């Protein structure tokens, strides 16, 4: 229980959040994510 | 979604679709934030002017879908809802301030290559990424309508421009995003995308964060206006209070 939400009530998932099994986890990029990252000046 | 492109399989694994049980109809988008909690817009569940006031047993959600019309065997999952919680200060008669709701799944969903939660922003992420010009992403089906999930990337708008684009009284709990009415581009979220997530990818840790919740829309035309989004980071402590008790 070092996460912001208590897993007892939140359930599982917080620690590995936001890393997509088919993209980030495989070092693969989607077709338009560059457009987002390039906008972050 | 209007003027978007085909999303790729597994590209938005936190996307959740909310349906009316009977008669069966797609109502709104939503997002998976854990194996048992889903975030959406309050107006997807409660909007008295249209006689909308759903209870847990009136709805269901489908998770892990890509095709709107094809049933994806052993991929998509369906879940009933145990409880719905709408923000007590949600202002439906005026400006839709605090337009946010949480839904607890009757049973946790199993994560897979197609189902995975999105992150909620921490302070540094919100301060760093929620800036005019920076783009976020919205996903949903096309609307004749669509075959597969569509995606659009939209830039956050300066607050003075948002404020002058509408007669409603905006609050700091919402932000607006979209391209200028000219046509530098003009993809956008639509009515059917209400409740879905507006996500941004942190260049710092490679993770996707849900910065907003698609607010009100009617059709796919805003008559020169910008779509609004509920500011998730500002409502983070409310989300925690509901979950830590629910
Ligand atoms: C029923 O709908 C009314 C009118 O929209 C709303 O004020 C009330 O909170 C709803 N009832 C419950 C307990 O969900």
């Amino acid at each position: 229980y070092q996460t912001f939400f208590n897993p007892r009530t939140f359930g599982s998932g917080e620690a590995d959040c936001g890393l997509r099994p088919l993209f980030e986890k495989k070092s693969l990029e989607d077709k338009t994510e560059r457009e987002l990252l390039e906008s972050y000046i | 979604i209007v003027e978007g492109s085909d999303a790729e399989i597994g590209m938005s694994p936190w996307q959740v679709m909310l349906f009316r049980k009977s008669p069966q109809e797609l109502l709104c988008g939503a997002s998976l934030i854990s194996d048992r909690w889903v975030l959406t817009a309050a107006h997807c569940l409660l909007y008295p002017p249209w006689d909308k006031n759903f209870t847990e047993n009136d709805l269901l959600v489908r998770i892990g879908k890509h095709s709107r019309t094809r049933y994806e065997r052993n991929i998509e999952k369906i879940s009933m809802l145990e409880k719905i919680y709408i923000h007590p200060r949600y202002n439906w008669r005026e400006n839709l301030d605090r337009n946010i709701a949480l839904m607890k799944l009757k049973k946790p969903v199993a994560f897979s290559d197609y189902i995975h939660p999105v992150c909620l922003p921490d302070r540094e992420t919100a301060a760093s990424l929620l800036q005019a010009g920076y783009k976020g992403r919205v996903t949903g089906w096309g609307n004749g309508q669509p075959s597969v999930l569509q995606v659009v990337n939209l830039p956050i708008v300066e607050r003075p421009v948002c404020k002058d684009s509408t007669r409603i009284r905006i609050t700091d709990n919402m932000f607006c995003a979209g391209y200028k009415p000219d046509e530098g581009k003009r993809g956008d979220a639509c009515e059917g995308d209400s409740g879905g997530p507006f996500v941004m990818k942190s260049p710092f840790n490679n993770r996707w964060y849900q910065m907003g919740i698609v607010s009100w829309g009617e059709g796919c035309d805003r008559d020169g206006k910008y779509g609004f989004y509920t500011h998730v980071f500002r409502l983070k402590k409310w989300i925690q209070k509901v979950i830590d008790q629910f």
